Formats: structure tokens, C-alpha cells, sequence
RNA sequence: GAGGACCGAACCGACUAAUGUUGAAAAAUUAGCGGAUGACUUGUGGCUGGGGGUGAAAGGCCAAUCAAACCGGGAGAUAG
RNA sequence: CGCCGGAAGACCAAGGGUUCCUGUCCAACGUUAAUCGGGGCAGGGUGAGUCGACCCCUAAGGCGAGGCCGAAAGGCGUAGUCGAUGGGAAACAGGUUAAUAUUCCUGUACUUGGUGUUACUGCGAAGGGGGGACGGAGAAGGCUAUGUUGGCCGGGCGACGGUUGUCCCGGUUUAAGCGUGUAGGCUGGUUUUCCAGGCAAAUCCGGAAAAUCAAGGCUGAGGCGUGAUGACGAGGCACUACGGUGCUGAAGCAACAAAUGCCCUGCUUCCAGGAAAAGCCUCUAAGCAUCAGGUAACAUCAAAUCGUACCCCAAACCGACACAGGUGGUCAGGUAGAGAAUACCAAGGCGCUUGAGAGAACUCGGGUGAAGGAACUAGGCAAAAUGGUGCCGUAACUUCGGGAGAAGGCACGCUGAUAUGUAGGUGAGGUCCCUCGCGGAUGGAGCUGAAAUCAGUCGAAGAUACCAGCUGGCUGCAACUGUUUAUUAAAAACACAGCACUGUGCAAACACGAAAGUGGACGUAUACGGUGUGACGCCUGCCCGGUGCCGGAAGGUUAAUUG
RNA sequence: UUCCUUGUCGGGUAAGUUCCGACCUGCACGAAUGGCGUAAUGAUGGCCAGGCUGUCUCCACCCGAGACUCAGUGAAAUUG
RNA sequence: UUUAAUGUUUGAUGUUCUAACGUUGACCCGUAAUCCGGGUUGCGGACAGUGUCUGGUGGGUAGUUUGACUGGGGCGGUCUC
């Protein structure tokens, strides 16, 4: 049936993009985060 | 004019609408609209902060004069319109200048009649005045509370207020309510009632009549789970328990008016 | 992954209550 | 030419039976079944966040998880 | 040979990302083999002033200089600035590659800017006005896409009786643009004077008065002319790597039927009363005044950047799979039919990536069945049966609508006549008229065409297949349409219109918020919140001791404070 | 809603713990946590009749897909 | 024991007032602005509102408790001398 997973790329961006990440303490935390355990890909971009 | 429908349909048994021939069958004056978006009852937060709110016909928002500050200069009643935002009738008029305006329509206005505002003005209905002008036992409707700031009293379908006295600065009114009340005599009324009275004889038929008017369904508190509401539970149909809100307040008599900086201007709460 | 459907219906799994 | 009108495909549902149950499928298939101009249905975008939301109210839903989500930490909790 | 054909065909958006095309390989992958592949390796392929994005403009909503508020982090919000799923300029037909095309080539177009020359001239906005600019249903009328038949052209004369004719097959196509202004739809027009309005001004918009003219204006599908002496074209001929390539080319008309598409954002009607802003048109203010600027013609230059392959109801997306699942929009042929249902087909695409045998029990999916007919069973579960159209006929009860398709019954094919094809629809030529045309009148050729009645006729059966209600009697519950436990419960439960009690006088009660603020509501007691009951009909009795709420204030008791 | 209880009487059946009508001895109905009716509606509960039938008496035959044999590929729960 | 008079405020209640305070009245300005601030004015006015302390109410919310023996548990009974 229907999946919960139903890809949008605008959606993927405006919610979990670098943008919105450095939009808020919260997410520049995240972007800490991921730098301190070295993370090939911070974000979910192109 | 209440016209009752014939029952073709089971929803259309019960159907009684009210039918005014007089109301202008067109669009509206243009330069007086305005965009008037819907809510579902929820604030700047994003929450539901009244319940049972929620789609309905979109509308159009009709700028409405209430302050009726064009002193002196007469006008003549142009038509009568629907307007649905309120439950009364609004009224075209044009001013002698070229000036067009909406008013609350009273009753027993028409096309053509002749309406002014100022303290010159004649004891007609639809004239406005400050209230020292009118005669005591008047009956008016779009009563000011604070000079300038425009008719809050008395606006719906065929409601009026009624002076009662004037003692120096204040008048005595008599709310529709019941209620009596000091305001300033500086402040302006109406002559006469709001029109449309047989607005309250209407009836919906159907659930889906209160759906078009923006109103979702209620659920009754006793019928859901112990930690929605304080009447939840139950095996069967139980209560048990003095009637409350859904926050826990007494419902069904206690009363919740707490306001001391306007006792003064209460000369006697409703029986 | 999950438990067998037998094993999860209360009618097989409730049988001596 | 009205109608939460009628019969009935697309479309939305899910009343009965048989199959399947290490399945073709972590909820389907076949044969019938209900609504079908409306309190309808759908695309795209947006808003509400965990003792909180939303709920035509079933303790239902909130990413196959819900009488209190998921991730990380207190943390090697405590366990007659 | 079989299957789909309102798809299992064609084109896209989302999503994926080289799966696209060519050569080459078969170790692994492919539920088997594989010389094949969406597999491996190598090479190639995506061409835009007009399509889409970007761009200008905004909705819901986001962020938010100052600001108000908050232990800090932060919350809200004004000016603003972003945000499409909506508004805003312009291209069509034909040809071509193994793979791209409204992008390349041929033919024919169009749009918006800048620069310069010439002619005339009041230009100017962050402001005013118009417009943009908007609902549901219904009803037709005028059309076209499209289809059928005839005419015309090219070919044919038949493997078995017949087939030179009232016979067979195939074709009969052409765009945007430009010119005209029609079926319709809306609206009175023109001039002058005046004015408490449109924040100021205005010649613009609104208002007032007089005069005068009876028409003007706006919008509008289709058709027609051109585009086009062109292109395309059944075929034919010449070659070939047998894939294709090259050359040549007939007819290219009329009648009828007809949309769910267009006129039509129209018209009629109803109540539930149906986006915003810019582009655009106009008016002026400050200002500039032989300037700048505006208008028109001509020349000239520019139109950047990014996407463009392929799959897209799917073996390429979401489901761990090459998974009987899910996935928004556009197109929409024939015969029967009411039809986008259903059966058989066209264009087109497929035969579902294990097969070969045999013909046991038993399981699954179906077909038929003597006599009986619910005796089965928890229970007619499941099966079987009914099933269309037209006409006749139809009870209790009723809220007068219903019940009702109640129940029940009759007719139904083919052929001929009425009538060499009727009633009806369309409507040429011709003549007449005038306004000389996309006109009116008359006229009826031609095409199309039910329904009926009569007579005959075949079969066991004429609604022949597919498709397509079982019906009646008594009673509980809930009035009714709806909603609900995604994934064992669809109900008598929830909702509901209606009813009643109750709070609320507006900075409302109430709710979310350490607060500011927001919703209620740009609402005002004929309103809003809460609670119970649940259409309608007849009704709703007694108890105020207990608990709760409301009112009272004498007296008793009673906190911080004082001392 | 009634334990005793399959109350008793009547109807329907050859035979009726269910169903319908009545009685009232209401363990333990009752008036907006509404009482009593009610036309229409319901994939709603119970009961009866007609039609129809493989539901049954009591099964028989036939058509396909598996099961069986051959070639290829090739699992699983479980297990001192 | 009971008073009255003068002077004095100790409170309390009422009545006025305006200058704190409020304004989700009007107008003007920053300003191209339904925020905010400043100014003029009207209306309320020492009330309302907020802080600290204090009595009442408070399943709206929170943390917890709700014994053992027992011819199974519960119900009953018992529990020390
Ligand atoms: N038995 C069914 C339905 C089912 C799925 N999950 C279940 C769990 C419990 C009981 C039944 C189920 C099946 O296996 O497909
Ligand atoms: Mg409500
Ligand atoms: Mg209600
Ligand atoms: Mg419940
Ligand atoms: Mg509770
Ligand atoms: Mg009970
Ligand atoms: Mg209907
Ligand atoms: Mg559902
Ligand atoms: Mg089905
Ligand atoms: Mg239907
Ligand atoms: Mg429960
Ligand atoms: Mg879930
Ligand atoms: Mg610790
Ligand atoms: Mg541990
Ligand atoms: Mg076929
Ligand atoms: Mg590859
Ligand atoms: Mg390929
Ligand atoms: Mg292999
Ligand atoms: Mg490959
Ligand atoms: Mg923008
Ligand atoms: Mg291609
Ligand atoms: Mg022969
Ligand atoms: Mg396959
Ligand atoms: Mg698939
Ligand atoms: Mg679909
Ligand atoms: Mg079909
Ligand atoms: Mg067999
Ligand atoms: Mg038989
Ligand atoms: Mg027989
Ligand atoms: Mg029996
Ligand atoms: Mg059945
Ligand atoms: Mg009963
Ligand atoms: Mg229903
Ligand atoms: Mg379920
Ligand atoms: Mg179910
Ligand atoms: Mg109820
Ligand atoms: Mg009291
Ligand atoms: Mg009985
Ligand atoms: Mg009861
Ligand atoms: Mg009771
Ligand atoms: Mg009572
Ligand atoms: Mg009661
Ligand atoms: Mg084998
Ligand atoms: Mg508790
Ligand atoms: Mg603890
Ligand atoms: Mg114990």
C-alpha cells in the first residue's frame, strides 16, 4: 500500500538542509556534532 | 417572509429559510472589500485555542461604518445588501458629495430613504446622534461606549437599546441583555432597531447547514476516556460528578465575570 | 523482525484463562 | 430544474465468503458489497511536538513503534 | 496462433539518474540455459529570443532593522523581505540521427527591450482611479476536433460454386501568422457647467444639472481568403551492406452525424454570498521647462544563464526482490450500447525468464446433475435464482413527499407493405427582395431517420451471448445522509438538526502563553463559550434532607500585622 | 432490563428454550445520564413464508492449476 | 463607677480633587507604518493593576502509600499477655 516514505526534494531541503540547520542554535549543534565525529556528509544536500 | 420547505428529501423536512426579496442580487461595491482569511480557532502559537471552529464558505470581508463621523452631510439609502459576516442586513448609502459607505441597515429602511449624521440631525431612524440630543425613552441601536470610537452595542439581527434616563454626564441604558448601564451622553446612537428580526425563526434542517457556517461537531464530554475530560469513563453510561468544563470549572451557574475597573458603570447585573 | 501471527492472536495464544 | 434526492462506471471506501498464513503481499487476491454534487474526493505547499498535539471519541492517530513517540545522555539505574 | 485496447497504447509532472544508442564479453547478477539483458567493459548521445526554470507579482505561511516582552538561551511583531500549488511578452507546419528536437535544417511568423535618425509634442510617483479579478448548480443555442457514407483517383477481376458490378482494397492531408468581422453577450451615446468626495492636486474616478443625438462602443468562437504555383501524398521505378537508400507522383471534394472540447470568466437561478498584488490603462504632485521626457515611422543591435538523454500505473519511482500492492495530469478510433459499463477489434504493445511428460488419492478454481427440496446448520453460510425497455396494474400505513421498480402481467427476432425510407432533422440549385452581404424570403433536390400497425416467416428458446433488483409478512434499536478502533469489532456506539440550563456588557467569558501578545472576532446578547439531551408527535410528575452552585449578613470561630 | 424461568394463556409448527399478542407476581422499568409512540432509511438484531437451489439425503462424472515422474536451479523452522 | 469641654490626631466611612497610575478614545509627529515611542486632549483616578507576606479553595497537576498469616487467593477470622 501506501509507504511512509514519499520523496520530495523540496521538502527534503526546507526541512532538513544546511539552511535550516544553521537557522537555529539546535541546528548548528548538529552541525558541531557531525564535524566532531567527521562525517563525509553534514547534511542532506545535493 | 419564512417560507418552510416541502420534504422531498430527509434533509430538506425541517429546512425553514428566511427569504428577502429586497436584498441586491449582485456583487457588492468593490472599492469597500476586503480579503478575510479563516483561522480554525487557532492563535500565533499554531494551537486550537477555541474548539469547534473550522471550514465553511470562504467570504469577503465588507468595511462597515460604524462611527458615522461624516457630520452634516445627508445621504440617500442606495440599496440593501447581504452581507456574511454578521447576521443583519448592510445598507448602500451615498453621500451628496459622491462618498459611498455601508451602514447596519435598521429596520423599516429602504432605497431612497434619507439619512444624517451630526447632532443637527432629525428623530428619524437611521439618523445618528450623541446621546445628550435624544429624547429619553428612545429606542436606539449602535451605541457607542467611548466618544469617537464607534457603535459596540446593540449590532445584531433586530436587537435595540433603550434609554432610560439622563442624569449630567451619564445615561442610563437598558442592554438587550437586561442588564442597565451608565455610558457618557457624548456618545453617538442610531434611531431605531437593527433590521432582519426574522433572522432567529431560521432553521438549518441538516448537519451539513452547520458545516457551510464555519461550526464542527461537538462531542459530548461523557462520552470520551477519563483523561480527556473530567466526565470521561464509565462502564455504560455513568456520571456521577457535578458538570465542569473541559478545563475543570464549574459549569451550570458559577459565575466567572471578574472585573473591577467597570463595576462602576454597572447599575444592575441581568435577572 | 516481528512475532509469528499465531503467536500474537489473543485466540490462539489465550486458550486456558 | 430543487435535492447532505434516485440507479450506476471512473474515484473514495471495506459488509460477507473462500484462498493465502516459512504468503505474490509485515494486511493482499478473487467473487459479490457501500457512497457516488457532497458533512465528497484529490495534487502541491504550509501550521500544531511528547504529559504535548490532533481526535464526528476507538485510548484512536502522531514515519510498519503509542494508557505517554524516537534519538542521545544520567547509566554499569535498581533487581531480597 | 493467442492477450490488452478509458490499456497491459501514447505524452508528461514528481522521483530516479545514464537505465538511453552502438560495439564487445558471459566469470558473478537474471529464481533454469543464455549466443540475450535495465549485467561487465569501451565509445557515443541531451543544441532554444518563443517550452520549463530563473525573472516581475503576490496567498497561506516564514524570517524580521528598530520595537515590546523574557533568569540566559530566547518569544512575538512594525517597516520590509522571501514564499506557488495561482497572475504576468512572444512559433508554427514539414524534413532529418543508431540515439535530440516547437531546440538542428527548409518555409513562413511573432514578442519585448536598447541605441540612433526623422516628424510632432507636457513629461513626471513610493501617490489617486480603473482593470486584473474570480462561487455552486442548471439550461440550451452556435460551432469545431472527430467519425460515417457518397463522389474522385490508383490498383484488382481472385487457391473452391459465383464475382465487369448496386463488386473488392487503398488514399482523399495541410499549421501558426496575417486579412475580414459573423452566431452570440454586455452597455444608451456626445457636449457643456458646477461640486462638503477619492489624505494634497488632478483635465482621471464619483456626484449634480441642462442640452442634444438614436445610435455608438466593447467583446466574440467558427467559417472564408491567404499562407500554399509550396509541402505531404497511394503507389511506381532504380539500387542495396537486403537494414534501407535514391528518384518520381495521381486525387486531395461534398453531405450527414457530433462532443465531457470552444463561444462561455457568457446566460438563468440559489444561498452557504464566492483570492491578493503586479504587468496594463489612465490622472496628476514635487520637479524639469528650446532640456529631459512622451508619441509615431524607419534602421540597427540584443534576448544572457540553467534543464532538455531515458523510465514514468513502472523490471528504472515508494515497497529489502526484475515483489499479483501504491502513484497526480493530458490524449480518447470502429461495430452493437444510454455509456469512459460490457463483448469483439484498430493504431500500438505484448505472450507475464524454468520447461517436458503423465493423467492416482487429496487440495484449489469452475461445469452439469435422476427423485426430493433447507430435511444442512449456531444461522439458507456459500451457491442457485431474479435481472432490460415500453405499456397495464399496484395494499396497509403515512410526517401527504412517500411506501413503489410495491406486488403481478403482457409485447419483444427476421422479412414485406403502409412509405421503391414514413413522422422528424438538415438543407443545395433556382427565383424574388434589399442593406449588396458571413443578408432576408420562397423552394424543395440530396443526405439522415425513429416509433408504430398489418401480413408473413424460423427455432425448443427472439431482453438469446457479455451486461443486468430475489420478493412478501411480523417485530427490537437508532429518526434520517454521514463518522469510527490504519492491521480480528462499522454497531444499538460518535456526530446530527432541534431542545434546555448556564456563563459572558466587550480590554467579554474562555483558551494558548513566566510575559508581550494571539484566537474568540475585524464578532457585540437574534452574539459567543460550556454542559446535558438528540428529527417529529403526546409529554416531561413528587423530593432542597445529603453533595454542589447562587444570595445574605446579624452573631460565633478565624491569618499575616501590632505589641 | 425478569433470578426463579423453557412463568402462564393464546397464535404460528406433526413437534417452537427462539418469535408475535396478552397478563403483571417490575428479584432489579419510568419521565431531557429523557418516558411512550413513530412514516421513511439501515452492507443493523430476531422470527416466518414463496421462489430457488449439491446446503443436505448421498454423492457421481467432467474441465483446468498443483500433487506424481524426468532434466535445471535450489530454501526453512528444528536438532544432547 | 460615669462623663462633658477645649486642643490634638489615632483609625474607620463617606464626599470632592489631580499630580502618580491606566487607556485595546481622538488627533499630530518620527513615517512610505492598525507595531512602538514622543506630544496635545478627553475619560477614569489613588481605584484598578503588579511585587512580598498571609488565610481559604484547589484530582487542574505531581510524588507516593494501600500489612501478614491462610490446606491457592479473595471474603470471614486472627495478630500482645
Ligand atoms: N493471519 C493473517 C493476518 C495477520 C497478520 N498479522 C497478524 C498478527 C496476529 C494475528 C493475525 C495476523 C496473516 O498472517 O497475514
Ligand atoms: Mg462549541
Ligand atoms: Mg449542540
Ligand atoms: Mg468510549
Ligand atoms: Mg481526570
Ligand atoms: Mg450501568
Ligand atoms: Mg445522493
Ligand atoms: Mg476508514
Ligand atoms: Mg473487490
Ligand atoms: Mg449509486
Ligand atoms: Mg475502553
Ligand atoms: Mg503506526
Ligand atoms: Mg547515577
Ligand atoms: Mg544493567
Ligand atoms: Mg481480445
Ligand atoms: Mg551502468
Ligand atoms: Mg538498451
Ligand atoms: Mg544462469
Ligand atoms: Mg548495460
Ligand atoms: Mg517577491
Ligand atoms: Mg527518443
Ligand atoms: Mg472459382
Ligand atoms: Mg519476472
Ligand atoms: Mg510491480
Ligand atoms: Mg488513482
Ligand atoms: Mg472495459
Ligand atoms: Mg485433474
Ligand atoms: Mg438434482
Ligand atoms: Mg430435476
Ligand atoms: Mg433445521
Ligand atoms: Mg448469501
Ligand atoms: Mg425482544
Ligand atoms: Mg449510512
Ligand atoms: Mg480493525
Ligand atoms: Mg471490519
Ligand atoms: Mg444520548
Ligand atoms: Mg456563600
Ligand atoms: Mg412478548
Ligand atoms: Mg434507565
Ligand atoms: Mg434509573
Ligand atoms: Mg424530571
Ligand atoms: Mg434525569
Ligand atoms: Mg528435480
Ligand atoms: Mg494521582
Ligand atoms: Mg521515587
Ligand atoms: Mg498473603
Amino acid at each position: 500500500m501506501k509507504r511512509t516514505f514519499q520523496p520530495s526534494v523540496l521538502k527534503r531541503n526546507r526541512s532538513h538542509g544546511f539552511r535550516a540547520r544553521m537557522a537555529t542554535k539546535n541546528g548548528r549543534q548538529v552541525l558541531a556534532r557531525r564535524r566532531a565525529k567527521g562525517r563525509a556528509r553534514l547534511t542532506v544536500s545535493k | 417572509a419564512v417560507v418552510k420547505c416541502k420534504p422531498t428529501s430527509p434533509g430538506r423536512r425541517h429546512v425553514v429559510k428566511v427569504v428577502n426579496p429586497e436584498l441586491h442580487k449582485g456583487k457588492p461595491f468593490a472599492p469597500l472589500l476586503e480579503k478575510n482569511s479563516k483561522s480554525g480557532g487557532r492563535n500565533n502559537n499554531g494551537r486550537i485555542t477555541t474548539r469547534h471552529i473550522g471550514g465553511g464558505h470562504k467570504q469577503a470581508y465588507r468595511i462597515v461604518d460604524f462611527k458615522r463621523n461624516k457630520d452634516g452631510i445627508p445621504a440617500v439609502v442606495e440599496r440593501l445588501e447581504y452581507d456574511p459576516n454578521r447576521s443583519a442586513n448592510i445598507a448602500l448609502v451615498l453621500y451628496k458629495d459622491g462618498e459611498r459607505r455601508y451602514i447596519l441597515a435598521p429596520k423599516g429602511l429602504k432605497a431612497g430613504d434619507q439619512i444624517q449624521s451630526g447632532v443637527d440631525a432629525a428623530i428619524k431612524p437611521g439618523n445618528t446622534l450623541p446621546m445628550r440630543n435624544i429624547p429619553v425613552g428612545s429606542t436606539v441601536h449602535n451605541v457607542e461606549m467611548k466618544p469617537g470610537k464607534g457603535g459596540q452595542l446593540a449590532r445584531s439581527a433586530g436587537t435595540y437599546v433603550q434609554i432610560v434616563a439622563r442624569d449630567g454626564a451619564y445615561v442610563t441604558l437598558r442592554l438587550r441583555s437586561g442588564e442597565m448601564r451608565k455610558v457618557e451622553a457624548d456618545c453617538r446612537a442610531t434611531l431605531g432597531e437593527v433590521g432582519n428580526a426574522e433572522h432567529m425563526l431560521r432553521v438549518l434542517g441538516k448537519a451539513g447547514a452547520a458545516r457551510w457556517r464555519g461550526v464542527r461537531p461537538t462531542v459530548r464530554g461523557t462520552a470520551m476516556n477519563p483523561v480527556d475530560h473530567p466526565h470521561g469513563g464509565g462502564e455504560g453510561r455513568n456520571f456521577g460528578k457535578h458538570p465542569v468544563t473541559p478545563w475543570g470549572v464549574q459549569t451550570k451557574g458559577k459565575k466567572t465575570r471578574s472585573n473591577k475597573r467597570t463595576d462602576k458603570f454597572i447599575v444592575r447585573r441581568r435577572s | 523482525v516481528t512475532s509469528k501471527w499465531f503467536n500474537i492472536d489473543n485466540k490462539i495464544v489465550d486458550h486456558r484463562p
